[PDB]
RNA sequence: GGUGAAAAGUACCCCGGGAGGGGAGUGAAAGAGUACCUGAAACCGUGCGCUUACAAUCCGUCAGAGCCCUCGACGUGUCGUGGGGUGAUGGCGUGCCUUUUGAAGAAUGAGCCUGCGAGUCAGGGACAUGUCGCGAGGUUAACCCGGGUGGGGUAGCCGC
RNA sequence: AAGUCCAAGAGUGCGGCAGUGAGACGGCGGGGGAUAAGCUCCGUGCGUCGAGAGGGAAACAGCCCAGAUCGCCGGCUAAG
RNA sequence: GGCAGCCAACGUGUUGGCUGGGUAGGGGAGCGUCCUGCAUCCGGUGAAGCCGCCGAGUGAUCGAGUGGUGGAGGGUGUGG
C-alpha cells in the first residue's frame, strides 16, 4: 500500500463515455504529467477531470500532508449519473427522445516512492 | 429431372433396403 | 437500411475501441525562468510570449 | 505385483494400498470383503488361466460409503411442452485394499 | 482412470519412407497412420503425438489405372470461372511433392489438430533429404497377418 | 388476499442464474434466454453421459489395436484368442496393460495367440 | 409517499468561478447528507486471475493439456476418495413458443430487466362422486329471541 | 382343445371427465390422370411419423434396426 | 447399484415377479407464495429482504447450517 487521497466531482454534465475519453490519456501518471496532458489535449471533457486531479492532489497537501511530486494518479474513473430526458421534434409529427447525461469523476492518487 | 431421378434413386442403397420416404 | 439483429457486446465493444484520443507530444520550454510543456507546434509562440501558460 | 478385481459387474486394476471408489457393498465400514480377481501380474509373469486365477482373492477393507456426483436430468422435447425434471446420486464404498 | 498424457509424455521419431515404385494411397494412408500416432498404444485423440514421416522419391509414386491423364486436381481462385484443373500427369513434372502430400493431406482429420499434424510431413522429389541430423529410421510399409 | 408473487418468482431465477455461470453472451446474464441454454446443456448432458462409455470403449480399442499390432497380431484375432483362451479382462484394464506395462501384454498376447486355432479360415 | 429518536440538516479549514468533493465535527449509524429506510435486476465502469490475432463457433455438452487459487498428508515439493477458476485441443450438437402432415426454419411472436396480466363468484340451481349427521324418515324458508357463530320457526321440499 | 395367465394391464355393461372429427409417407389391392406428379380418392388386426428418443442411410418427420426409469471409465449383439 | 407403478406370498413390512417414451387428454400425489383459528418457538446479544459460502432433496425446491449488508418483525405444527 501507499499512502492516498481522494476526489469525486459527481452529477458533471457531461456523458461518461465522453469523460473516459480523455480519463484513458491520463491513468497512473504523475500529477503533473496528467495536468499538462489534460492542459494541451483537445477534447473539453479535460475541463471537469483535471480539476478532479487537480482536487486530489490538494487534499494530499493539506489533509495528508505529504510530497507535492511524488504523487501518481493510481486510479481513475467515470461513472454514469442521472440521466435527463428531452423531446426533439421530427417530420410528421413524430417526436423523438434525447438524452442530457452526466458523470461522476473519481480519483484515488498515491505517493508513491521516486 | 436431375434432383429427382438422384433423390428417388439414393433409396435403393444397402442401408434403406428398397424404401425411403417420399420415394 | 435497419439492423436486422442487435449487435452483440463483442461486436460493439470492437469498434467502439477505435473512438479514442491521443495525448498530444509536449516539449519544455522556460518562461519567466520556470519551466512549463507546451506542444512543439506552440514552441515559438510560447518563446516569444503569445501563449498563455496559466 | 498387482491383480485387477471384480466388483460391481466392473473390473479395476489395484495394487496394495490403493484405494477405489466402486458401487455399494453390504458391508459395515471396518469389514474386509474378499473379491475375485480377473488377472494377477508379479513382476514379469502373470496368472491368466481360469482355475488358478479362482484360487486367489483379494481382500480389502471398507472405508465408508458415499454418494456419487449430483446428476440433474432436465429431459425436454420442443413444441410438445414436455418437460421432465429428476435427479440422481449413485451410492458407493470406498475400497482400501489390503492383499492379494 | 484411462491414461491421458501429460506435459512431457510426447515423444517423436524420425520415419524415412522411401516411394519408388509404391501405391499413392497405400503410401499416403500408412503416412497418415504413422503421421496421426496410430502406431502408438498411448494414442489420445485430443493430443497431436505423431511421428515425423520424410518420403523420399516422390517423383517415382507408382499411380495405378489410367488415372495419369483422366484423374484431375481441381482448384478454385473465388473469382466466376476461377476454376483450373491439373492431371496427375502434368503435376508430376511441374512440381511432384505435393501430389504425394495432396493424398496424406486428404486422409488427415480437417480439424485444427490436423493443421498441426501435418508439419510433421516432409516430402522430397529426391532420392536425399537434408534431415540427416535426425537419424530417421527407413520404415517398411508392412500388413499384419490374421 | 393479495400476494406479490416477487419472493417465489425470483426462487427459479437465481437458481437458473447461478447455472448459467461461464456462458458467453446473454446466456449468462438473462433469465429467459439462460433457461433456452439450460434446456440444451441439460439433454446434451443425458446424450453425452450415455454415449462417453462408447467414446471411451472405442479409446481403449485403439490403444489396444496400436499395442497388439506392435506385438504383431491383430485386434480381432487378439480378442478372439483371449475369449478362446478364457482369459476374461475387459478393454479398460486391457489398454492399461497396454500403456503402463507392456511386458504383460506380450504375454498375454503370447497366450491369446497360443489359444488359437491353427487355421483361422478353417471350415469350422 | 419513507433522513434521523431528535435537524443535532455538516461550524471552521482546504481544491474549485460555482457544482462537487476532502479534512473536521453531529449522530447509534452519514454502507442515514434534506439527490436522503432497505437498495434487487437490466445497463455502465475500474482492478486482478486464466485465456485469445492460420481461424468457419445455436455459442453448449462430454473428454482434456497447461496455468492460477484453496483444503489435507507426508514433508520441505509431490500425491489425494480432494474442491474451485480459466480453458489449447478432440467427439457430438439445427434457439424458444405458437400453429401445423411436417418449422433450426427464410411461417408467427418476442430488444432487455423489474413490477403487473387470464377457469373466478352467486344460487336450498342440475348431474356425478367423496365425507359427515340423522335414518323410513330427513330438513326447515321467510320470520322471531340472542352485542356472536346460539335457540325457536312444519309453511313447504324430497323419500314413502 | 389348448396357450398366455404374480399379465394381456385383455373383453363386455353402467356412469364421471375428455380430446378428436385438416392427417403424412412407405408396402400390397384398386378408381381418376397420360396405367404422370413429393398429385388426388378408396381398401388393408399393414408399418412408421404424428405423439419416438437412440444406431444406420453423407446431411435427410414417414426407409432399415430398435421402443429412452436413473447411474457405471463392464460385456454380447441388430441394421450397417 | 438406486427409484417407482401394478400384483402376489408369508405375513403386516419385507421379499419376489412383471412393468415404468410419449402430444391432445384423464387420474393421483406434492413444492413454493400470502392472509388467518389454535398451539408452540425465535428476534435490537439483531427479524424480514438482499448478496454470498458450504452443503441437501426423485422434482417443484431446501437450508431453526453459516457469513456480509440490513434495522423490527418472523419460524414451525395442525386446520381454514
Ligand atoms: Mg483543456
Ligand atoms: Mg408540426
Ligand atoms: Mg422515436
Ligand atoms: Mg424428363
Ligand atoms: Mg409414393
Ligand atoms: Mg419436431
Ligand atoms: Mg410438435
Ligand atoms: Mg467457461
Ligand atoms: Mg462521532
Ligand atoms: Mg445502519
Ligand atoms: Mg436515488
Ligand atoms: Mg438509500
Ligand atoms: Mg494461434
Ligand atoms: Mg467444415
Ligand atoms: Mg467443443
Ligand atoms: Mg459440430
Ligand atoms: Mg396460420
Ligand atoms: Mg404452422
Ligand atoms: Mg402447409
Ligand atoms: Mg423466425
Ligand atoms: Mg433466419
Ligand atoms: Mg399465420
Ligand atoms: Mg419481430
Ligand atoms: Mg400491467
Ligand atoms: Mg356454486
Ligand atoms: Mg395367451
Ligand atoms: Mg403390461
Ligand atoms: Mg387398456
Ligand atoms: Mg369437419
Ligand atoms: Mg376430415
Ligand atoms: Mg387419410
Ligand atoms: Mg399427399
Ligand atoms: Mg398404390
Ligand atoms: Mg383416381
Ligand atoms: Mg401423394
Ligand atoms: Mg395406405
Ligand atoms: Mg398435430
Ligand atoms: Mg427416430
Ligand atoms: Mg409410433
Ligand atoms: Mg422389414
Ligand atoms: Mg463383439
Ligand atoms: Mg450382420
Ligand atoms: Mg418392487
Ligand atoms: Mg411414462
Ligand atoms: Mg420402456
Ligand atoms: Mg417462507
Ligand atoms: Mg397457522
Ligand atoms: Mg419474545
Ligand atoms: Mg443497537
Ligand atoms: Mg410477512
Ligand atoms: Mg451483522
Ligand atoms: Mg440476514
Ligand atoms: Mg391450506
Amino acid at each position: 500500500e501507499f499512502p492516498s487521497a481522494t476526489a469525486k466531482a459527481r452529477y458533471v454534465r457531461v456523458s461518461a463515455t465522453k469523460a473516459r475519453r480523455v480519463i484513458d490519456l491520463v491513468r497512473g501518471k504523475s500529477v503533473e504529467e496528467a495536468l499538462d496532458i489534460l492542459r494541451w489535449a483537445p477534447q473539453a471533457a479535460s475541463e471537469p477531470v483535471a480539476k478532479v486531479i487537480a482536487s486530489a492532489a490538494a487534499n494530499a497537501q493539506n489533509n495528508e500532508g505529504l510530497d507535492p511530486s511524488t504523487l501518481v494518479v493510481a486510479t481513475v474513473y467515470a461513472d454514469e449519473g442521472p440521466t435527463a430526458k428531452r423531446i426533439r421534434p421530427r417530420a410528421q409529427g413524430r417526436a423523438f427522445r434525447i438524452r442530457k447525461r452526466t458523470s461522476h469523476i473519481t480519483v484515488i492518487v498515491e505517493s508513491r516512492p521516486p | 429431372a436431375k434432383r429427382g431421378r438422384k433423390k428417388r434413386d439414393r433409396k435403393h442403397s444397402k442401408a434403406n433396403h428398397g424404401k425411403r420416404p417420399n420415394a | 437500411a435497419v439492423p436486422k439483429r442487435r449487435m452483440s457486446r463483442a461486436n460493439t465493444r470492437s469498434r467502439r475501441a477505435q473512438w479514442k484520443a491521443e495525448a498530444p507530444g509536449l516539449v519544455t520550454v522556460s518562461v519567466a525562468g520556470q519551466q512549463r510543456k507546451v506542444p512543439r507546434r506552440l514552441l515559438k509562440a510560447a518563446r516569444l510570449g503569445l501563449v498563455d501558460l496559466d | 505385483t498387482y491383480a485387477i478385481v471384480k466388483t460391481g459387474g466392473k473390473q479395476y486394476k489395484v495394487a496394495a494400498g490403493d484405494v477405489v471408489k466402486v458401487e455399494k457393498l453390504d458391508s459395515e465400514p471396518g469389514a474386509s470383503v474378499s473379491l475375485p480377481v480377473a488377472l494377477v501380474v508379479d513382476g514379469a509373469n502373470v496368472t491368466s488361466k481360469a482355475d488358478d486365477l479362482a484360487k486367489v482373492a483379494v481382500t480389502a477393507e471398507v472405508l465408508e460409503h458415499t454418494k456419487g456426483p449430483k446428476i440433474r436430468i432436465h429431459k425436454f422435447k420442443n413444441k410438445t411442452g414436455y418437460h421432465k425434471r429428476q435427479g440422481h446420486r449413485q451410492q458407493l464404498t470406498v475400497l482400501k485394499v489390503t492383499g492379494i | 482412470p484411462t491414461y491421458t498424457p501429460k506435459a512431457g509424455d510426447t515423444t517423436r521419431s524420425w520415419y524415412v519412407i522411401d516411394a519408388s515404385d509404391v501405391v499413392l494411397g497405400r503410401l499416403a494412408s500408412a503416412a497418415a497412420t504413422l503421421l496421426r500416432g496410430k502406431h502408438k498404444p498411448t494414442f489420445t485423440p485430443n493430443v497431436d503425438g505423431g511421428d515425423f514421416v520424410i518420403v523420399i522419391n516422390a517423383d517415382k509414386i507408382a499411380v495405378s489405372g489410367d488415372k495419369l491423364t483422366k484423374k484431375f486436381a481441381y482448384r478454385h481462385s473465388g473469382y466466376p470461372g476461377g476454376l483450373r484443373k491439373r492431371t496427375i500427369g502434368e503435376l508430376l513434372e511441374k512440381h511432384p511433392t505435393r501430389v504425394v502430400e495432396n493424398a496424406i493431406i486428404g486422409m488427415l482429420p480437417h480439424n485444427k489438430l490436423g493443421r498441426q499434424i501435418q508439419k510433421k510431413l516432409k516430402v522430397y522429389a529426391g532420392p536425399d533429404h537434408p534431415h540427416a541430423a535426425q537419424q530417421p529410421i527407413p520404415f517398411e510399409i508392412k500388413q499384419v497377418a490374421q | 388476499a393479495r400476494v406479490k408473487r416477487a419472493l417465489n418468482a425470483q426462487k427459479k431465477r437465481r437458481t437458473v442464474l447461478k447455472a448459467s455461470k461461464g456462458y458467453r453472451g446473454q446466456r449468462s446474464r438473462l433469465y429467459r434466454k439462460a433457461k433456452e441454454q439450460q434446456l440444451h446443456s441439460l439433454t446434451y448432458a443425458y446424450r453425452d453421459r450415455r454415449a462417453r462409455k462408447g467414446e471411451f470403449r472405442k479409446l481403449w480399442i485403439s490403444r489396444i489395436n496400436a499395442a497388439a499390432r506392435a506385438n504383431d497380431i491383430t485386434y480381432n484375432r487378439l480378442i478372439q484368442g483371449l475369449k478362446a483362451a478364457g482369459v476374461e479382462v475387459d478393454r479398460k484394464n486391457l489398454a492399461e496393460l497396454a500403456v503402463s506395462d507392456p511386458a504383460a501384454f506380450t504375454a498375454l498376447v503370447d497366450v491369446a495367440r497360443a489359444a488359437l486355432p491353427e487355421d483361422v479360415n478353417a471350415p469350422s
